[PDB]
């Protein structure tokens, strides 16, 4: 069984074969963190487990009303977005749940990435150490992550397709395939409709087609025509003549041997160039960059029709640095397989000329050490090819230095390698016990809310739950996880960290004029609501803001309810830096002195995960060895009933200690955001009943509505 | 580490 010979097999039957066992092997994979998670009731919501990152909610709603077949005006749905649209047919076709299919559908489409890897290894006659390429890309650390079950994201086809176009343009520089001239066209499209974004690979990927064409075949007509239709596909054509352009030259190429003339198909090129000029053509290529590779602040370039902002990029998870070992192991699980992958990758570069267009995706993941962590998926798949070819150099090495191994004793060989260097990825998904983007809990608290509110009523959250909440609640947010820029935070933030009369203010004042945007389209909100009240600047108006005698012009449209979670405690001095931030100016304004620490336990003097130690007297601190007295220790025994002692220590000082019984926690502040709105009326639940309603009273999170 | 949330 184990002494035939497996590596100069490339048969149909073989190469199915393989595909079969690494697509059940990449399904197989991500199954382990379902049987771990399904024990946790936190995790569950309708009999079924969660989604698993806050981008899944956006087409999860989109789906959710493509099914009921409607949305509201001007809730920002993703109906008849590309994954809610598949959602809705798979939902429609197949007898699973809705939770189930938006839980499985990155473990299935994800795992499509098993195909392109070993059909492309097998154009080079290489299937084999294409299988082991597709079980490393398949699994591989960062890739594992944003593709495992709950990963309800755009990112489980966001390989597959470009993967696909490169196997398209291979096929085309070893066969001429004429099937290229329809494929590559059409999965651009694909691509396109699929992930709007990808506009910029694509971009990059036809230009490089190019040069390449007018380096290796200079005069094949075949390149050039599917060149232009590959600029067809890349512009904002209707879809409608998209495909009669593509389908009509194809016929004409396949079938006609007199073919076009090489004027006329330069023609095309020009008119193609053309129409995809008039589509905005490299715009949104440099707007990419603008926003990731050089981070700038006024990305859409409106100076002085808008207002200075703090520049939400800085804030993004996904987009945080990273270390060059943990890019290595993002994009290999590994330093030394990556090390080997990026050797495999030139020798197969220096053999196989063609692999040349897989630059850019390799160029997009190396880009993460500029533009953060979330970038480097497009180097994943690549590299792993590179690790396949790394196996076949040396293996060739073994044979070309005359080396006695046995047929045997190399594939023992092989299969030992693979499971070696495939190791550490599925050791980091063991241990990648990520959790729910919400708690069962809360996702009760915001259904809860769904049968409470209208359909067209807003909810004021910060942006990270703008999705879930018009999930689980069905109703208008401010900002969301695509609507966050610092022009579109600034409300939220004042909302939730000032103080309650100009907090109030500023929900009913938002809201409003956010409805109004829709119908009026501010380049500014703010400057809209500046320069409607007479006020000369940001500061001004917003000053204005703080008087309790505060006439309010805009009628009352709808309610305007306030989010207030738990889980937004650790991250409120990032929540308050946008309004901390003077729009006339860009400055920021206070200091902002804020963290949250569990004891490690206690003797004797506590010290805190931030190796804070809290003196035994309960009077100072010892941050960075400083010891700096408190103002304050507020001892919070019940969140819901607003039970807390108030411990007076230093009126001469300046920061405050709270304990969150509750919890087991300890909070470090400052006089500014114990003030703030969400402090008051989440953890001390002091709210001024004149100006808010309590809806939701719970120790994780509470619902307020204005009036 | 992969979201699309707020970190800090
Ligand atoms: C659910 C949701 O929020 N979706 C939104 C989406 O609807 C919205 O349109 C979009 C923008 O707001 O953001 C939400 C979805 P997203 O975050 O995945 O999109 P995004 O922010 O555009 O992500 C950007 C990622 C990309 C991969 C795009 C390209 C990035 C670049 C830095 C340009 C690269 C330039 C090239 C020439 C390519 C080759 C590389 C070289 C030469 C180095
Ligand atoms: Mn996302
Ligand atoms: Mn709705
Ligand atoms: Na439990």
């Amino acid at each position: 069984e184990l002494q035939q010979n497996f590596t100069d097999n490339n048969s149909i039957k073989y190469t199915a074969i393989l595909i079969l066992i690494a697509f059940a092997f990449s399904v197989l994979a991500r199954l382990y963190w379902v049987a771990w998670a399904s024990e946790f009731y936190e995790f569950f919501f309708n009999d079924q487990l969660m989604i698993t990152t806050n981008d899944g909610y956006a087409f999860a709603e989109g789906a959710r009303d493509m099914i009921a077949g409607f949305h509201q005006p001007n809730d920002l749905s993703y109906f008849g977005s590309s994954l809610s649209t598949l959602t809705y047919w798979l939902y429609s076709i197949l007898p699973f749940s809705f939770e189930s299919i938006i839980l499985y559908m990155s473990t299935f489409f994800a795992s499509l990435i098993v195909v392109p890897i070993i059909l492309i290894a097998r154009e080079y006659k290489l299937t084999t150490y294409g299988f082991i390429a597709a079980l490393l890309g398949s699994i591989a650390n960062s890739y594992y992550n944003r593709t495992m079950s709950g990963y309800y994201d755009t990112d489980m086809l966001v390989l597959v397709l470009p993967m696909l176009i490169l196997l398209t343009f291979i096929r085309l520089t070893i066969n001429k395939d004429i099937f290229t001239l329809l494929l590559s066209p059409v999965f651009i499209m694909i691509y396109l409709w699929w992930y709007p974004s990808s506009y910029s690979l694509n971009f990059a990927m036809i230009g490089l087609f190019g040069l390449y064409t007018l380096v290796f075949h200079r005069k094949e007509k075949i390149f050039y025509l599917t060149i232009a239709l590959m600029i067809i596909a890349l512009s904002m054509l209707a879809w409608q003549y998209k495909l009669a352009l593509i389908v009509l030259l194809f016929a004409i190429f396949a079938f006609k041997e007199e073919k076009i003339n090489f004027y006329m198909i330069w023609a095309l090129i020009f008119i193609s160039i053309l129409i995809l000029h008039l589509s905005g053509g490299l715009d949104p290529v440099l707007y990419q960059l603008k926003f990731y590779v050089f981070k700038a602040s006024d990305v859409q370039n409106l100076k002085d029709a808008a207002f200075m902002y703090f520049n939400v990029n800085e804030t993004i998870m996904e987009v945080n640095t990273i270390d060059p070992e943990v890019f290595m192991q993002r994009i290999s699980s590994s330093v030394l397989v990556f090390i080997l992958s990026f050797i495999g990758f030139i020798l197969l570069l220096k053999d196989h000329k063609s692999m040349l267009l897989a630059l850019p995706m390799l160029a997009l993941g190396f880009m993460a050490l500029r533009a953060g962590l979330r970038f480097t998926i497009y180097a994943v798949p690549v590299m792993a090819l590179g690790f396949g070819y790394f196996l076949y150099a040396f293996f060739n090495f073994l044979e070309k230095k005359q080396i006695k191994l046995s047929l045997r004793n190399k594939n023992i060989l092989l299969i030992l390698i693979a499971f070696f260097s495939i190791s550490p990825a599925l050791m980091h998904i063991y241990y990648y016990k990520s959790s729910t983007v919400f708690t069962s809990y809360e996702a009760s608290i915001l259904n809860d809310l769904k049968n409470k509110a209208q359909r067209e009523d807003y909810v004021v959250a910060w942006w990270d739950y703008g999705y879930p909440i018009r999930y689980y609640s069905d109703v208008k947010t401010l900002i969301d996880g695509g609507k966050h820029l610092g022009k579109d935070n600034f409300f939220s933030s004042f909302v939730l960290s000032k103080e309650q009369i100009p907090a109030a203010n500023m929900a009913r004042l938002s809201v409003e004029y956010t409805e109004k945007s829709f119908k009026e389209n501010y380049p500014d909100v703010l400057k809209a609501m500046v320069k409607d009240y007479q006020k000369t600047s940001a500061k001004d108006f917003l000053e204005s803001l703080n008087d309790p005698n505060f006439k309010i012009d805009t009628p009352k449209t709808r309610d305007v309810y306030i989010y207030m979670p738990y889980r937004m405690l650790r991250i409120m001095p990032v929540v308050a830096q946008f309004a901390n931030t003077n729009p006339d100016n860009g400055e920021q304004e206070k200091s902002l002195f804020f963290s949250q620490a569990n004891p490690l336990d206690q003797d004797g003097s506590i010290t805190l995960d931030n190796g804070v130690e809290i003196s035994n007297d309960y009077r100072s601190l010892k941050i960075e060895g400083n010891s700096i007295p408190l103002k304050a220790f507020v001892d919070i025994e019940s969140i819901t009933n607003g039970k807390f002692y108030y411990n007076e220590i230093d009126s001469k000082a300046q920061i405050y200690l709270l304990y969150l019984r509750e919890y087991k926690s300890y909070v470090i502040l400052d006089e500014s955001l114990y003030n703030s709105s969400y402090i008051q009326m989440f953890l001390l639940n002091q709210y001024d009943q004149d100006l808010f309603e309590q809806i939701t009273n719970d120790t994780r999170a509470k619902i307020y509505r204005l009036k | 580490g992969d979201q699309n949330a707020t970190f800090g």
